[PDB]
């Protein structure tokens, strides 16, 4: 099978600056009809890949001219002359000259924007969940940049370990930020035995760690 | 101006047969071809096979003759079947179509379906519990308040979350789900709104878990402090 190698795996780029993605095939993609069946797609989070380019350099309908494709034989390139906030996502190349058709491993384009401190929010468990014997506490870090953020859970100032999980959204296509949600899960008994619930946030946009807390049973 | 609609997500037991359908609308002046592609969670894309205009097929040999693509009775409807499944077959499956001008001139992969997640598991489906993430002064930043819903203890993925039946979209963040040690998923969906709107506007999260036929609407009421 034809191996499709994409380079780089991750592409951080400053807004308005050019980006170049390489796609290399283990065999020539030139078919017997004189055409080169090389395509480029963009895939956004939780969405299907969308075609940008076909036949090496042909742009699909609605694709702006900042996008271009070039190459021949085994070496191909996708270029973005001036990267925009909406260009973030995973780019994939594909060959269909040979059977089976094969895709490149993908290149994630990221916007390098100015540092943005996260807005930190905390949510107590609901009475509905408390009735079931479990208590989930949620900490939200909203619209921050860069992606690196440290969340620490504290229950009556005691650092928590092995009872929390978190996930991060993909980079926003409009403001180029990330958001993070972290859930602390305790039994109702442990929850009712403690008073202060805090989430401690460390990020580049913060001069010192920010602690967002609530006292159980304030209202 | 072409639309591809795929059948719903759900479970397939290991060793059993995965079955999906795709309906291709919008081709009128030419015939078309339908390619099938899959994407394991957090991985790349793998081509499965193709069904040509006349009904003949081409399959990826990596699928070891476990695959079948057929034309259904209903106009523009196609079925993909994959036999003897294992955890390696858990993926988002897509159908993709393109114009076929002649055997010597055809496009490929021009228009894609939304993708359907098929999970290979011997476990039963489980609908989620939906809990409010109540706004309070602990979630209220200078004129703006954050609120949400915690969609907990469901299986398999995915779940869809909307706010106010889709009328509320600005400031919404729906997070990737996490897999707990119980083997059940937990997801949160949050929204930032003007805090002055909290006493005059009702906020409801609409949760749909297609694999278990579960639909939950939860009103998110503010705390007093």
């Amino acid at each position: 099978d034809v191996v499709m190698t994409q380079s780089p795996l991750s592409l951080p780029v400053t807004l308005g600056q050019p980006a170049s993605i390489s796609c290399k095939s283990s065999q020539s993609l030139l078919y017997t009809d004189g055409k080169t069946y090389l395509y480029w797609f963009l895939q956004r989070p939780g969405q299907s890949p969308r075609r940008l380019i076909y036949l090496v350099s042909k742009l699909d309908s609605g694709v702006p001219d900042r996008f271009s494709g070039s190459g021949s034989g085994t070496d191909f390139t996708l270029k973005i002359s001036r990267v925009e906030a909406e260009d973030v996502g995973v780019y994939y190349c594909l060959q269909s000259t040979h059977f089976p058709h094969t895709f490149g491993g993908g290149t994630k384009v990221e916007i390098k924007r100015t540092v943005a401190a996260p807005s930190v929010f905390i949510f107590p468990p609901s009475d509905e969940q408390l009735k079931s014997g479990t208590a989930s506490v949620v900490c939200l870090l909203n619209n921050f940049y860069p992606r690196e953020a440290k969340v620490q859970w504290k229950v009556d100032n005691a650092l928590q370990s092995g009872n929390s999980q978190e996930s991060v959204t993909e980079q926003d296509s409009k403001d180029s930020t990330y958001s993070l949600s972290s859930t602390l899960t305790l039994s109702k008994a442990d929850y009712e035995k403690h008073k202060v619930y805090a989430c401690e946030v460390t990020h580049q946009g913060l001069s010192s760690p920010v602690t967002k807390s609530f006292n159980r049973g304030e209202c | 101006q072409v639309q591809l609609q795929e059948s719903g997500p759900g479970l397939v037991k290991p060793s059993e047969t995965l079955s999906l359908t795709c309906t291709v609308s919008g081709f009128s002046l030419t015939s078309y071809i339908v390619d099938w592609i899959r994407q394991p969670p957090g991985k790349g894309l793998e081509w499965i096979g193709v069904i040509w205009a006349g009904g003949s097929t081409g399959y990826n040999s990596a699928l070891r003759s476990r695959v079948s693509i057929t034309k259904d009775t209903s106009k523009n409807q196609f079925s993909l079947k994959l036999s003897s499944v294992t955890a390696a077959d858990t993926a988002v499956y897509y159908c993709a179509s393109a114009a076929y001008y002649s055997y010597y001139n055809y496009d490929g992969f021009a228009y894609w379906g939304q993708g359907t997640l098929v999970t290979v598991s011997s476990a039963s489906t489980k609908g989620p519990s939906v809990f409010p993430l109540a706004p309070s002064s602990k979630s209220t930043s200078g004129g703006t308040a954050a609120l949400g819903c915690l969609v907990k203890d469901y299986f398999p993925e995915p779940v869809t979350v909307s706010w106010n039946s889709g009328a509320l979209t600005s400031g919404v963040h729906t997070f990737p789900a996490v897999l707990q040690s119980s083997g059940l998923y937990s997801l949160s969906s949050v929204v930032t709104v003007p805090s002055s709107s909290l006493g005059t506007q009702t906020y409801i999260c609409n949760v749909n878990h297609k694999p278990s036929n579960t639909k939950v609407d939860k009103k998110v009421e503010p705390k007093s402090c």
